[PDB]
Order: C-alpha cells, then sequence, then structure tokens
RNA sequence: GGACGGGGAACGAGCCCCCGCGCCCGUACCGAGAACCGACGCAGGUGCUCCUGGGUGAGAAGCCCAAGGCGGCUCGGGUGAC
RNA sequence: UAGUAGCAGCGAAGAGGGGUGAGAAGCCCCUCCGCCGGAAAGGACCAGGGUUUCCUGGCAACUUCAAUAGGCCAGGAGUUAGCCGGUCCUAAGGCGGGGCCUAAUAGGCACCCGCCGAAAGGGAAACGGGUUAAUAUUCCCGUGCCGCGGGGGUAGGUUCUGC
RNA sequence: CCGUGAGGGAAAGCUGAAAAGAACCCCGGAAGGGGGGUGAAAAGAGCCUGAAACCGGGCGGCUACAGUGGGGCAGGCCCGAA
RNA sequence: UAGGCAAAGCCGCCCGGUGGAUGGCUCGGCUCGGGCGCCGAAGAAGGGCGUGGCAAGCUGCGAUAAGCCCGGGGUAGCCGCAGGCAGGCUUAGAACCCGGGAUCCCCGAAUGGGGCUUCCUGCCGGGGCCGAAUAGGCCCCGGCGCCCCGUAAGGGGCGGGAACGCGGGGAAAGGAAACAUCUUAGUACCCGCAGGAAGGGAAGCCAACAGGGACCCCCUGAGUAGGGGCGACCGAAAGGGGGAUAGCCCAAACCAAAUCCUCGCGGGACAACCGUGGGGAGAUGUGGGGCUUGGGCCCGGGCAACCGCCGGCGGGCGGUAGCCGAAGUGGGCUGGAAUGCCCCGCCGUAGAGGGUGAUAGCCCCGUAGGCGAAACCGCCCGUGGCGGAGUCCCGGGGUCCCGGAGUAC
C-alpha cells in the first residue's frame, strides 16, 4: 500500500514493485474547475475515453481524448500528442497523468460513479 | 551406453530439452538484454554428471 | 461468449460430461497443430485448458456438496 | 491419456501403408491402457500396439488398427491432418 | 527331468486338429590418432575386447594384393647455403 | 618480444578434367596415383558419452591453414520385440528389521528373519528375405518356437491293472 | 562451472523525454560503407561520461662523423587566443 | 660550409582506434532497534521431472500445471521477470490485493517389498479389458513400516527449521617467550532431546544473636575471597540496586470402592454434566483427605464457604486488503522539456519522503489527521451451564499416628 518509510530506497521500491491495484492511484489527474463544481471532486484516475488538457511538455495546450492507458508504465496516450516515425506511421507520446487536466469525464460506467460519490462526500 | 536405465534416460531427456538458447523473439522482447541461457551446453565440452 | 461457472452449475451432469469430452478432443487436435508448428488460433489452447479445469473444479464441488 | 497425434512424414507413411496411427501418450500408459483408450475414444478395433519412449522423454505408440478400420480415415475425421 | 509312494474323480492325455493371452524398461549414433578419460578435434590411456580372404613363408612374422575402407595421424608452395 | 616460434619427425600423397558458387588446390562427380588389409585403417560391440545420428539450410564464431565442408550453427525429424538383453537365480559379498553391544547414534554384528548382489556365470522360446533419409532377429512377408489356459478327436480309463 | 566425493564456486549494472530504434538512394557475397534522415545531443542498440597504458594518422623539433637520461646557462626552429 | 633534403629511429601535442578508469546514478548490501515465532503420516521441508501458442533460464504452478472456485477490496483494463509476433480474456465486473477452498506427478520421515539409477515389483479385496470362455493373462483403485499405549474401537513416536535452549562425549594448535602440571576449554566438534522461548523456581536457604525471605535475568559486590610449576593465568558467593512478581501438588497418616475411562440410548448451550445399560482399570488401593501459618485424629461455632469442569451467548478492541485527506499547474524569461530565475498568490495538525521531459509545500503519490472487513485469526470484558465426600473460616483438645533409602554418610 505504498510504504510509510521516509527512506528514498523504500519509497522507490514501493513505486516500482507496486501491484496493479496500487498503480491505479498513480493515474489521478486534477479535474478542471468546471468539472469540480459539477461533480464535487478534485481528482479522478484518468480513464480511456476521458478528454484531457495537456499542461506541460511539447504538446502543452493540446486537448484530446485518452485512447490508451498503460498501468505498468503509468503512461497515457492522448489524441493529438502524436508524431510520425521514419516509416510514416503515427505513434503516440506516452504522457504522465500528473501532467494533464481532465476536462470531460466518461461516465458510462456504473462502477465509476461509485468512486465519485465516495470523493464528493 | 546401449543398455540404459529409464531413470538415467529421463535425466538425459531433461538436459536435451533444456539445451538451447532463448528464442529470437525473446531477444527482441527484452531489447537484447536476454541473449544466452545458462542451460546451453555442448555435448563435448560441458559434461552432465548423469 | 465463454461459459461462466454459474451456467456450468445449472447443467445436468450429462451435459457437463459431454462438454468435457468435446474440450479434451479439441485439446488433442490443438496440441497436434502446436507440435506441427502452426496453430490456427494461437490464443485458444490456453482457454480450452482453463475451461477443462473449470469443469473439473465444479464437478468436485458438486460431489462434495452432496457428500 | 492421449496428448496429441504424430503427423510427421514417417507417421503419415505408416498410416497409409500399414494402417497405423501414431500418438503421444502419458509416459506411464501401458499397451493395455493405450489399446483401451483408442477403442473407447474412436470406436475402432486395435490389432496391436508398439510403444517406445523418445529421447525427449515422451511415450509414443504405433497403434495398428484391425482390418475393417482405416487409420487415414480416422485422422481425417478427427481433423488433425 | 525322472522314479518311488499316498489320496481323489469318472473321465481323458506328452499324440493330431483348433482357439486365446504374453505386461514393464533398453533399442538412434560413436565405440575412438576428432563422439570415452586425460583443461584440447591431445602420438598417452581405455579396447585390439571379440573376428578376418589370396601369394610367399614355420608362422595370426614381414612384404605384396583382395573384400572393404582411407588420402582428415586436418597447413600449402618454392629453394636445394650452413 | 614479433608478423617471430610452432602448424616437420611417430614408414599414406597427391594430380587432371568437369560441376557448384561472389569466391575453389581443398566442397560434389569421373579418371589417374597411392596407404591399410590377423589392421594407429576392414567387421562387431561393452562401459562411458548423450543426440554427437538423419534431412534441409548456413558460415559471425568454432577446426593449428582454407572452405561453398563439418562431430560447428539454425530449423525439422528419428530408437516399434512373448521368442534380442534386462527382468529370474545364486557367487564372493552386502543391506534392513529383531536381538545383543553402546553415554549415544546415522557406530559394531557372532545370532534369528528377510531381501539385495552378474546386460561375460546359471537360465523358456525366431529364423530367412524385403523395406527407411534415419529402426530392424523389433516394421512387412513367409515359415516357426515357448509358457500358460481352453475346445474337439484319439490312445487310454471307468473294483484292478498299458503292450 | 570445478572435484569420484566430502566439498568448492565466478564474471556480469546505465540508449533516449519519447523508439522518434535510423525511411529512402548508391556500392558490397556478407558483416558493412557512402549519401540522406531522427533527436537538444548519436546518446546507434557493441548504446551516459569515456582517463591511462597501448596502436594508427597528422603536425612541430631532431635524424645516417658521433655514446643516449636529469639540471643550469647560451642559442636555433616552432607555438605563444583566453 | 651550412639550406632545399627526406632512411630506420627518438621526443611532444592534436585526432582516431583500443580499453573501461573517473564522475554522476542506485529496485542491492551491511549494521542497529522493534515485532513475531514452530512446520510434518490430513504425508512436511528438500529434491527430480513436467508445465506457456511461438518459451531456453529465473519466478510461479502440478496432468485442473505463470493456473481452477467462493467471498471481500479494486474499476477498466489484463495475459510474471520481459519494451516482440499472434490470438484471446474482461462492464454477465477481469487483471490485481486479502481471506477461505480445489487440484497437488515421482523421489523424499517415506511407511507393502526392492532400489547399481527419483524407477521396478508382491499379496489380498473390488473394478475394467483381451478373449468362445466363469479359463488364463493384462490394467486401474484401496489396504498391507517399525516400536509402542489401549479391552477393543482407536491413538502415539519418526522427518524438517537461520540462530537461540537442555543432557552427554570431548581435542589440539596456540600461551606459559622451551615444556610435561596448567591454560586454551568443558571451547571447537560429535551424539541425543525440547520450546516459541528453554532451563531455574517455593528453604534439610542465607546469616550472626541484627535480621533477610521462591526463581531467572540486568547493574554492582569484584578481578575482592580463593585456586595456581602460588607461574602464566583462573575466579566466586552472600549482601545492595533493578526488571518482574505467585504459588501449589503426588505419596503417607485417617476413611475403604464412595473412583476413573470407553461405548449405546434419553436429556443437556453442538460442551461439561445428568439418568440408565454394557465393557475396561481398580484392595499390589481408584477416589476422598493433605501440603510450614505441618498434617492426620476428637469437640464446638460460622457461610464473606472452599475447590474444580465447560467455553455457549452478548459486547469491545486488535491483526490479515483498503478508503478519505489542504493549498497555483498563475504572468514573463531561458530551454527540447521547467520543479530553475523575476513578479504575484495560497495551505499548513500536513515543509517526513518519493515520482513527474532540469532543482516542486500548493501537478501526482503520499504526510498531519480520520475512517474501514463478507471471511479467517488473536486478546479482553460481561453473562451463562455444571461437579465434589464441608474439603473453607474461627476456637478448644491433643501428646497418639504420618512426614519420601542403596538415600544421608
Ligand atoms: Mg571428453
Ligand atoms: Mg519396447
Ligand atoms: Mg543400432
Ligand atoms: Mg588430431
Ligand atoms: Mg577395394
Ligand atoms: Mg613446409
Ligand atoms: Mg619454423
Ligand atoms: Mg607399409
Ligand atoms: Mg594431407
Ligand atoms: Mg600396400
Ligand atoms: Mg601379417
Ligand atoms: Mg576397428
Ligand atoms: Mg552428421
Ligand atoms: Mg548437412
Ligand atoms: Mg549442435
Ligand atoms: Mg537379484
Ligand atoms: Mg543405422
Ligand atoms: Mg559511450
Ligand atoms: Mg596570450
Ligand atoms: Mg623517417
Ligand atoms: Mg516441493
Ligand atoms: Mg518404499
Ligand atoms: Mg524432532
Ligand atoms: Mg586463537
Ligand atoms: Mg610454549
Ligand atoms: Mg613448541
Ligand atoms: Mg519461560
Ligand atoms: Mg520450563
Ligand atoms: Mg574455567
Ligand atoms: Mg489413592
Ligand atoms: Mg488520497
Ligand atoms: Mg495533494
Amino acid at each position: 500500500p505504498f510504504t510509510a518509510s521516509a527512506q528514498p530506497r523504500k519509497q522507490r521500491l514501493s513505486l516500482y514493485a507496486a501491484p496493479l491495484h496500487l498503480r491505479r492511484k498513480l493515474l489521478n489527474a486534477k479535474l478542471s474547475p468546471e468539472l469540480q463544481k459539477k461533480l464535487g471532486v478534485k481528482r479522478l484516475p484518468v480513464r480511456r475515453g476521458d478528454t484531457v488538457l495537456i499542461m506541460r511538455g511539447d504538446f502543452k495546450g493540446v486537448t484530446g481524448k485518452v485512447v490508451k492507458v498503460d498501468l505498468k508504465r503509468v503512461r497515457i496516450f492522448v489524441e493529438g500528442a502524436t508524431r510520425t516515425n521514419s516509416r510514416g506511421q503515427t505513434v503516440y507520446y506516452p504522457i504522465h497523468p500528473s501532467k494533464v487536466m481532465i476536462v470531460d469525464v466518461d461516465l458510462s460506467d456504473k462502477a465509476r460513479q461509485k468512486l465519485i460519490e465516495r470523493r464528493k462526500r | 551406453a546401449r543398455n540404459k536405465p529409464l531413470g538415467k534416460k529421463l535425466r538425459l531427456a531433461a538436459a536435451l530439452n533444456s539445451n538451447r538458447n532463448p528464442p529470437l523473439w525473446v531477444i527482441a522482447k527484452t531489447k537484447r538484454r536476454v541473449t544466452r541461457s545458462p542451460a546451453r551446453r555442448h555435448w563435448r565440452r560441458q559434461k552432465l554428471k548423469a | 461468449r465463454k461459459l461462466k461457472p454459474k451456467a456450468l452449475r445449472e447443467m445436468s451432469p450429462e451435459e457437463r460430461r459431454e462438454l468435457l469430452n468435446q474440450l479434451r478432443a479439441e485439446l488433442v487436435k490443438l496440441q497436434t497443430q502446436r507440435s506441427r508448428g502452426f496453430v490456427e488460433k494461437p490464443g485458444r489452447i490456453r482457454q480450452v485448458r482453463r475451461m477443462i479445469a473449470r469443469i473439473l473444479t465444479i464437478e468436485r464441488e458438486l460431489a462434495k456438496a452432496g457428500a | 491419456m492421449i496428448k496429441r497425434f504424430v503427423i510427421t512424414e514417417k507417421a503419415l507413411r505408416l498410416a497409409e501403408r500399414e494402417n497405423k496411427i501414431t500418438i503421444i501418450v502419458e509416459r506411464t500408459a501401458t499397451k493395455k491402457q493405450i489399446a483401451d483408450e483408442v477403442q473407447r475414444l474412436y470406436n475402432v478395433k486395435v490389432e496391436k500396439v508398439n510403444t517406445l519412449i523418445t529421447p525427449r522423454g515422451e511415450k509414443k505408440a504405433y497403434v495398428k488398427l484391425a482390418e475393417g478400420y482405416s487409420a487415414m480415415d480416422l485422422l481425417t475425421k478427427l481433423g488433425v491432418l
């Protein structure tokens, strides 16, 4: 459950050895001020189908849909944050979730609504 | 030997099954980090004590 | 889609036996292709094996429940 | 008890010329058990069973079917060919 | 295998015809001047352990030649001083 | 040191022509020349080795040189038994339980009981031909044998014994 | 992995923010080389930095009638931007 | 005469090749502190072999084989190390984590018997197959170890574990400037046997006429007394200060079967126990009584009697997953990219620490702080059920009986 130790070696070992259900917590991204008043929560784990605004990096200011989430890498792919390889294919830049802000929420999942009510309280 | 006991033969079978390098797709999957196997041996050089 | 443990429990023993026989035959055919180097659906052998394990698990539970 | 069929060049030649199917079975299976299993599963008659253990530790059985059943037809029916 | 004894049944053979069953493990290849041991594809050791045609000959000696194998005791060429 | 020593000595060695190939003294085919022939060499085979076997492909490394070769590398394949061996028996000997000994044991063993101990001793029964890239007394064809059990016939028996 | 065995036993970490892991053209039998690309940087998968010994090339000084290294003085050639 | 002018060779710098130092990094080590603490015939630990679509090793797993089922947590992704090619699984709730189950090859205490090959093989009982057969043969499943306890049914021991604990056997090297007594050392090591701790523990004590008051461990007494080729060297105890605190039973006197165990049936919180019947133990004494504030024995008085067995029900707390948790991603600059610089804000019970494209209180995880469990486990509290021969408290009387043997010596 992520160590309580203050030692950097144990903090990092917790991060790299975290099982999948803990790695989900690293997907949290801040909600936009508009969504914060509508939903009443400040953060949600990024989900495929959400729409995020990128706040840092080369694609800063680009808004797009999340197309894929990698729990192992703790990275997300966002429409628009792309480039082409030498063979002409379109590839996605892996963006850390702490660098994006969620501007539209995908709420078609009933299980996701339970998380919102828990944090709204 | 021509006349083998089965127990010895099955230990020889295990060594025969394990004597091979990692597949080429393993080399690709690990970015060339895994290229050798400790079970790789040559019948003339590394002797089993079977 | 794939047969869930709930649906397997509602089956009569005869249907479970017949399903088990089909899977073991399918596994024999698939392992033959694997030895020949080419498998039509490379992800299928794993699901057949776990399905067989599922049926055998429910079989043991149902016997124990009456025991 | 049957793990798979053998469909090599030698095995297919023995199917056509000698009415034999070649199978890999569990290493502890005996000729009696192999003959019973083949008859029960495939509804054929077994004339005799020859067995060997391969250098990779697997038991292989050359199973000769009686003179009313076709080894080639059985392999086709099973869809292993 | 035979004989010498004891007990039992009413059937019944070592002869002729006919029927059935025979599990399990080994089985490739080298077996050595490169597949064994000697750190080696090592002139050693293990195993020449067992077998071998014709001529000459006392000879399973040497020499020459079969059957059969080899030119892989895994550098090549030139020169023709010491 | 140094592009130096060694890659000689132990009684065989190559050559011509053709093919393959980017490339050939060296790989493949023929011809010529040689060595072994009671064998550093042909036939068989135990232990040991353990896939080195066979097929296809290959040449970064490996082979005292080269290589298109390979016991090397990659991919695939291959070992079929009532009668061949083990298995059975005991040998010299050994192990276990009991018992006796021991501070004690995983240490000892005269005793009792059991078992193990030979792929060269004893010991049931298979030979010839053909087949595969690679197995062959194992597969296939033909002709048999052994053990155990059964059916029929026969001799014989049915108080008593065959001639 | 070594020893029959009791036992004994190494070496070996690091692309990049992201594979964007090098398209395409020419040469080579091939490993590969040249051109041209990616990246802030080749950091090029033999991947951070990349010292010395050592070897190659360039440059400065010497070099076949003169016996070697170190120090001082005087001089020649060469460098002397910060 | 010197220069153009140069062989092989020498020195220095630059570039390149080789090499892998240095520097930075760190999911590794080490030391210290705290916790927690046994597993195995219900077949362990350890080992062999197998197991993935492409899979050699490691890791996991066991023919149901990187896995099967149920529940809780966790929601949208997943298919270990391990960044590839495929194909799938998953919103009918997966992956993942926690609890409980299932499966669990061969060898292994290994336990039918063997075992020169982790494999082979016997008998009995049941089942299947080949077969004309009910013969014969083959195969599958179960039982079959030794030594013991028990009337029997039944039950026990065996093997493992990093160190620690208890009993026994038991050196030398070295030191003494040689060396033998001695020391090293009751050490190394060996053999046996336990527990989560072990061992010790309740005065035939210590003291000195003043008094302590079971035991173990820590500090001291103390390198004191004492032992010793009185050499090297070895070495207490009582007492004092602390940690912690706890006291009882068997036998016997006296009574004499009033006793215990097991099974069937009825009752009884799934128990103890009660009623009844059978079996076993028991006069070579079960049981009652008794334990220095000695007891037995006799008389009287009193309940605050005393002593023991069961662990059901309710409640609480804790452990084994988790959930919530403040405050900038503000303007400009540099930059591939800011967490940096300049300017402006804000939180703080939170400025422990980590991550994020360079250095972040306010981007994210977290932190201060708060909450939480279907299931399993542990601790505490309240309540409940039951048994005994008054065994309990106080006084008097006793002068009779008991008070541990190859022991003390
Ligand atoms: Mg060798
Ligand atoms: Mg066989
Ligand atoms: Mg052969
Ligand atoms: Mg040689
Ligand atoms: Mg000839
Ligand atoms: Mg020469
Ligand atoms: Mg020379
Ligand atoms: Mg000669
Ligand atoms: Mg030659
Ligand atoms: Mg000759
Ligand atoms: Mg001769
Ligand atoms: Mg020979
Ligand atoms: Mg070959
Ligand atoms: Mg070949
Ligand atoms: Mg090979
Ligand atoms: Mg024997
Ligand atoms: Mg052959
Ligand atoms: Mg570098
Ligand atoms: Mg200057
Ligand atoms: Mg020069
Ligand atoms: Mg295990
Ligand atoms: Mg056994
Ligand atoms: Mg023990
Ligand atoms: Mg010392
Ligand atoms: Mg001394
Ligand atoms: Mg001395
Ligand atoms: Mg204690
Ligand atoms: Mg104790
Ligand atoms: Mg002492
Ligand atoms: Mg009594
Ligand atoms: Mg939170
Ligand atoms: Mg926060």
